């Protein structure tokens, strides 16, 4: 139990420290910023989610 | 795929389909833990990481190329 609780602690830590990164990162976007362009949205790789099976 | 491999009159399918999805995920979510519908049809359309998904760019090409040189209008109708 301890330790795979200690993992479990690892990964919050890791994870709440992306957190803070992500947020401090978002607070500062700014919309007149965003530019869109319309020949690169398919020359884009397209984001995938995990899929990982015990 | 099947929304991209017909013509623009198949919208309403799709729509229909989503719709079905969404209940799907509703009733499986009572148990399970899933992300939320719009992230996973977000990731589906790839509007995540593009400004416009799959959906857009279809009805685009659609309208481009089939729907304008071949249908008539009709006002009394619309």
């Amino acid at each position: 139990l301890f330790n795979e609780a200690h993992s479990f602690s690892f990964r919050v830590n890791s994870l709440q420290e992306r957190v803070d990164r992500l947020s401090v990162s978002v607070t500062q976007l700014d919309p007149k910023e965003e530019e869109l362009s319309l020949q690169d949205i398919t020359m884009r790789k397209a984001f995938r989610s995990s899929t990982i099976q015990d | 795929g099947r929304f991209e491999s017909e013509d623009l009159t198949s919208i309403v399918e799709l729509d229909g389909l989503l719709e079905i999805n969404r209940m799907t995920h509703k009733l499986l979510s009572r148990y399970l833990t899933l992300d939320g519908f719009d992230a996973m049809f977000r990731e589906a359309n790839h509007n995540v990481s593009a400004p416009y998904g799959r959906i857009t760019l279809h009805v685009f090409w659609e309208l481009n190329y089939d729907f304008l040189p071949n249908y008539c209008y009709n006002g009394s109708t619309n």
